[PDB]
């Protein structure tokens, strides 16, 4: 089956910008079934959605953090990327890459299924 | 945002009893929902898929149950490895959200 | 089995049939409205804002419906309310053998319903778990309960209309009041009463034969007329096809508005058929786009729906018209058109009330048991040629006489019932026979 | 008011009234068309070749229009032009009371259009500042203007009749004078002369009334019948809602052009309303895509109103070819159709023009003044039992006479009028009388 | 060339032409039918699966061209299936100088067809290389073909009718056989025969002409008729455009059809015209939007195409009814309806089978060789004044005579042809002149 | 209110590439209501319109440059980027960075409205 | 493209005066104009929107005139601060453009 | 007319990302008439057809290395790019970059016309 | 895909000589069919666009004639520059293919 790897750097100064990496093994990021997302786990159990890229490139970022985000894939190396800019003290969390199926569509848009699996998650510290 | 609510935060379950586990939206999110298993530090894994569609290679023990607003997943024999956080999570909208997770503790 | 030609034989008609056959014709159709908006737009803003960038299209339906609502109206005041006055028929049935009890209300119904019309709604239904029935169920026969029971039904309303089935009755009940009392003469006048058989003589005396017949044969055509009706009651329960032409309208309109309903399931290329899944799951930017679809798609299917009712109006319209033209020129005259008022020669009319519709029982005069008689186009006396001032001569055998043409009896070849015209050289043809002369036996004295 | 029913009593009316009723029937509509890349491409080579893509639909649309304009021509045709030849009244009216100033052409008018036919073009007006009147402007009665006029309307055109006002009034005129001049004959060939006062004799006798009646009445009936005329004019001036079907008409399709033209400011979900700016503020190819919601929209709006029209125009040709059937039956004619040509006995009817229409002046016999007398179906003189010839016996109280059906006219019941047939025993409600014989008295001397 | 008009001159016409009318009516059209998945969706999966989405609109247009197509069968039933038994004309032609041989069936052609509809059946052709006559083809007569050669030409299918030509024909025949053995009485109860010349007498008294009119003038009647008759072949083979209304239904249905195939060709805004290369050509993702918009622009031509045909359906369904009553009223008896039964005074009607038409032969009788005479509305002779009976007064110069009102027959004013009613001081423009009485030359003995 | 500051080398060398930033504070790039659009301005006074980007990444050029010129936005740090190539000794100018109002869109289309407001504007000087 | 073209490339307005400053598009803009102030060395200010629309917080003085393709910016009252270069820009078609800039000089 | 250059790594070691860029004169690459596209030919005189990307940037690939593969266009330089990731030993081939002409467009879709005409052609040579 | 089959892989004609190359289709690519023409370690060349439609500077000997499934390049008169690999290309599909090559060899 498909296997998700996240990369990125642990140790973030603030005010910096985050750079997250997860490569996918198992299947093509450009598949017509899937849409991949990211989501951060905090201390607390609670698991906020980050935001998430259908497989023909379109992004769709949670409203709490839209200004600070992007998503980008790339289909030479079958990997998405996160950039999370303008980083603070409360950002610090495990951060997950997610594999989710696309359900029904029509005229350019779609449901959403379930997120099935879920990458290893990468724990960032945002601190001087 | 549809704002789920899992109603006992923590649930003590005596080896070998049942676990009820409920969940709560804001607004109807349909059958569009599924149940994660977290065992501790290790990454989610689905159990229930549509309001109580059991995923493959989950155990019969695992039921979820409900639509529209109030959900329930149940534990029918708590073996020793059922201890985990459980989410519960709707795909319903976009800007997919998550519950706050369930701590079943074994006793 | 051919009708063997000669040029001197003439078959005349012995007797006679008096026979009742029955009529139907559509008047009317069940006014059902559906509200564009309503149907589109399901309690809906946005949806309601995307389409009004559609314009008229909405209020150019909305009047399109409501226009064929009111011509219901028009159609059936159109047929009975015809009679102007409200007569009625006299309490004791001393009509000279004439049993019109089938036909007239029955005071011991719980309705001034007659025992044929008993039958006719009896027999006409509508669909089952239609939504003509639905309807009165959520409306609980309380007229401000429409908005909210228009809303349950995706927009479909039925307006109730302005003649009820009782009042429709009760305009039947006046025509056949004044047709049994009066004859022709309500119809274009004040009603002149006379009595039943003399009415029926100039039924007679219409059709072309003499008023005497009926009052020699008054018994037998009575019991002929009684039988007739008696008749009707066990063909119409015994064949339930009889009312084809009014479930055909009933059918037809339900069958439109199921499809019509059936229509908002369809995707129409949208990502759903649903405008609350659409509007709930998607972006607010996104849903723009596939309400688009489904107001397109719904939009097209209620034009689809209005046509189709356009064109079916026009249809009924013109049984409708049909029908008040045979209420006028069947019950409140004699016509002279020969399958027009029934087969056979038309004696008179009755009109019965069915749902949405008119029954007509029409009484016609059928000749029966001819005889072949040797005929001559004229007569030879006194080197003149004698014509039939009317009928036909005829010859038994040996002796020649005078008859009319639709019933056998014959007359002694007479000055009186003949004229004179030319001489015998002229007419091919010809016979020669003793004229009788009334003056000449008193000259004989 | 129920009335009264026995067996034995007959009301016949003393009296008559001579009325007049006006029926009004359209004939056409307003000749308009609609060029379909006009209205869809204003004066935009960008939206044709866009509008090319879609093949046949304007083609068809044009040829559904065309064809609907040219019904009005044939509709006009088949009521108006059955005259073949232009007949004329003769200057002086002495036809023995009977003024018809009313309804013939008047010399003083500027046009011979009748003191009626004055009325109602008079009172038929189309909408204010309507399309069809606003075209009159641009066209300035030129017609190398219709291009450029058409233009300015968003290529809606309006064309001129076949048959102009003054011709369809010629028509009328000469149908008016061959029915007095000459009563039935001018319809089925030649046109036979006849005095008028003899002419509406054999109308009485076609009704069933005898020709001695007129004559002895003819200054009474000419004073009714012109009386009736004259309430007529009243009538109309009076009550502004009697020509509501030719309005009913001019409403609807001036409605119908309203709505269209008002389509064009829809957006039908493009980015504007108006192709200049899609063409002029956007990049060249992102135009394409805009131009395509407003040809779909604006097509669809125009498929809307010309199935509308085809609707419609059915109707229209339904009424024309009624109007067609009234002027034969009714004008050149005697009808036995009891409510066609009016209510009463149909004597005759007298065509009058208007706008896009007919009106049919009906006039028509209604008994009045019944009076009941007892009545039998026969009478017993000799062991023999006589029959009336035409009429019925009636009885004023002690004597018996035979009268006709439809006037109180008392006659000694004699052998003359009655004719004889069986014996007494089995006519039921025979009565012994006297019947007269005229040759006994020459005989007695 | 107006009519000049007095008070006191009547024009009686002293002569009469036997004419024949022929009157074209359309009665049905071709039982075409459209499958609309074949048509939108040329044996293709992907674009029935994209259709699906748009619900019952195929399901509906099928219902809507199958009912039309239903219709067409009901019509010609309605029309020609009026006659309950097979009657048969006798081999021999002694009907007295009447030579129906024109419109009665040849025993020599190979169909029993007659020479009338010979010329009509070779003169109604459908279009060349038309898809009526291409599907013809392909069927190769087979049933079983059907679906193969439907599918050949885009879902278009033609379907047979329940009543062949030859059928149809046969129907005529006995209509025919029916009216020339027994006149009116085989439409209103058994045949009831009757020699033709005593036939025709009794359509002359119908028009209100003597019977001795006819049988004095036998010869030169039956000339004049056939001689009509014979000018019917000649007028139908001169002039093709006789047959416009026949040709008229079967052009507007062809073109129906070629319109509705041209427009597959149309791109509708896709990027091809043709569904194989947008399904072999494109990545197969990017085909469905451009199968949608094929699928919009075709599933519209159907609508339009669908509405037109139940549009001009209804309008041939009309003209049905009115054949259908022309049947019943033209053919079946003698109409009082003045030019309903063609122009002149209506005798008898003939009916002719045509392609999905019917053909009348109006017989009428027009007056001919008018002459004016003095007229009078009554004669004083005793204080008292005479009426006549039936016709009117006329003076030659110095005479008075009483004659029937259609032809000029003068006969001696006597008692028995006037009544009394009234005196002299009465009615205006009464006569003085001597009335004969038959009784008293017996009494001068 | 938002404020628009551009950024770039004020010396380049012919035939070689101009980058310029336009960093955004106050408001979002991704704003539905907006496009970012490039303008100079000449010593004689002279302003030419460069391109504009929509918050959605569509862009417009001017076709007296269009071979030579790209825009891009960039979400994470809320910026809009102009690169210049095949550098000339006429493009020396002062570079506005400017922020538009987009008017009515429907079908993917959208009018203009006008600029408001500018950037402080970076002068760019092409030569050896 | 739609040139525009204003009319007085210099204006010389004693303090306290009237000036009056034209532009000319070469077809017809309707009324998606906008007038723009610039001091020297300074940002565009944006005077007019619209046709006529004032702008947020500029002082009555200017007012903007015209439709289609003449247009007139008036200034009520020269202060002595209003000494800068006007710019009229229209937005109708895409690809914007920019008249040539009007220097209103004060004596 | 037209001239097309290719310029890339002429060896690059296995597992490694073979970058090639195609730089365009005399046409622009956003001109909408065109479609640019890569073919790598083979010593077996074999040609295989690697992608070609739409004037607008919409992108085609390969099947046979959908999962590999990404083509980009820069309008600022004029040139397209070729990111051919996880190479192997059968990668070495001779790689054009041609021109070709777009047929009809509608809808958003466009039918192809031919390749006219090609560049020079680099060699990539994928060894350790 | 549509796989090109080229039917003889080479071809030895002599100077002066007619050649006649063949190219079949596996489905039906109408007329989108073009010729190249590759000289020894050169690019190729178009020499035939649509089924028949020779390139501008083509000589008048190349003649390409064909429809659907089968088509054939024709050389009327073989220069010493003809030698060369001559390849079938097919445009009707998205995913364009290329055939195996004609190496035209002289004698």
């Amino acid at each position: 089956q498909v296997q998700l790897q996240e990369s990125g750097p642990g140790l973030v100064k603030p005010s910096q910008t985050l750079s997250l990496t997860c490569t996918v093994s198992g299947d093509s990021i450009s598949n017509s079934s899937y849409y991949w997302s990211w989501i951060r786990q905090y201390p607390s159990r609670r698991l906020e959605w980050i935001g998430y890229i259908y497989y023909n490139g379109r992004t769709y970022y949670n409203p709490s953090l839209n200004s600070r985000l992007s998503i980008s894939l790339d289909t030479s190396k079958n990997h998405f990327s996160l950039k999370l800019s303008s980083l603070t003290a409360a950002d610090t969390a495990l951060y997950y890459c997610a594999r989710g199926f696309l359900g029904y569509c029509a005229g350019g848009s779609c449901f959403l299924n379930w997120l099935d699996p879920w990458g290893q998650g990468t724990l960032v510290t945002v601190s001087s | 945002e549809i704002i789920m609510t899992q109603s006992p935060a923590t649930l003590s379950v005596s080896p070998g009893g049942r676990a009820t586990l409920s969940c709560r939206a804001s607004q109807s999110v349909s059958n569009n929902l599924a149940w994660y298993q977290q065992k501790p530090g290790q990454t989610p894994r689905l159990l229930i898929h549509g309001a109580s569609t059991r995923a493959t290679g989950i155990p019969a023990r695992f039921s979820g149950s409900g639509s529209g607003t109030e959900f329930t997943l149940t534990i029918s024999s708590l073996q020793s490895e059922d201890f985990a956080v459980y989410y519960c999570h709707q795909y319903h909208n976009w800007l997919l959200t998550f519950g706050g997770g369930t701590k079943v503790e074994i006793k | 089995n051919c009708v063997a030609y000669s040029n001197n034989s003439i078959a005349i008609p012995t007797n006679f049939t008096i026979s009742v056959t029955t009529e139907i014709l559509p008047v009317s159709m069940t006014k059902t409205s559906v509200d564009c908006t309503m149907y589109i737009c399901g309690d809906s803003t946005e949806c309601s804002n995307l389409l009004l960038q559609y314009g008229s299209f909405c209020t150019q339906l909305n009047r399109a419906l409501t226009g064929i609502a009111v011509e219901q109206d028009k159609n059936t005041q159109e047929v009975f309310a015809q009679v102007k006055q409200i007569y009625c028929t006299p309490p004791i049935k001393d009509f000279g053998g004439f049993n019109f009890s089938q036909i007239l209300p029955d005071p011991s119904k719980p309705s001034k319903r007659s025992p044929i019309e008993d039958l006719l709604f009896n027999k006409v239904t509508l669909a089952d778990a239609g939504f003509i029935k639905q309807y009165g169920d959520c409306l609980g026969d309380i007229a401000a309960r429409d908005l909210i029971c228009a809303q349950k039904f995706n927009g479909l309303t039925v307006l109730p209309p302005l003649l009820t089935d009782e009042m429709i009755a009760q305009y039947t009940s006046a025509l056949l009041a004044g047709t049994i009392t009066s004859g022709w003469t309500f119809g274009a006048g004040p009603a002149l009463q006379i009595p039943f058989p003399m009415q029926m003589a100039y039924r007679f005396n219409g059709i072309g034969v003499t008023q005497n017949v009926l009052y020699e044969n008054q018994k037998l055509i009575a019991n002929q007329f009684n039988s007739a009706i008696g008749k009707i009651q066990d063909s119409l329960s015994s064949t339930p096809s009889a009312l084809g032409k009014l479930q055909d309208v009933v059918n037809q309109n339900a069958e439109a508005l199921n499809t019509l309903v059936k229509q908002l399931s369809s995707n129409f290329g949208a990502i759903s058929s649903v405008l609350n899944d659409i509007l709930s799951r998607l972006d607010p930017p996104e849903a723009e786009v596939q309400i688009d679809r489904l107001i397109t798609g719904r939009l097209q299917s209620l034009q689809t729906y209005v046509t189709q009712q356009l064109i079916r109006a026009a249809e009924i319209r013109a049984s409708a018209n049909l029908a008040a033209t045979k209420m006028s020129e069947c019950v409140l005259g004699q016509s002279k058109r020969v399958d027009f008022c029934g087969k056979g020669y038309h004696l008179m009319s009755f009109p019965q009330s069915a749902p949405h519709g008119v029954v007509f029982l029409h009484v016609t005069y059928v000749p029966a048991q001819e005889k072949n008689f040797t005929t001559a186009p004229a007569i030879c006396h006194d080197g003149k040629a004698h014509f039939p001032r009317e009928g036909v001569f005829v010859s038994n055998g040996t002796h020649w006489f005078v008859t009319q043409r639709n019933f056998y009896e014959p007359q002694i070849i007479t000055t009186d019932n003949t004229f004179v015209s030319g001489n015998c050289d002229v007419v091919i043809g010809i016979v020669n026979n003793t004229v009788y002369d009334p003056l000449q036996p008193e000259l004989d004295s």
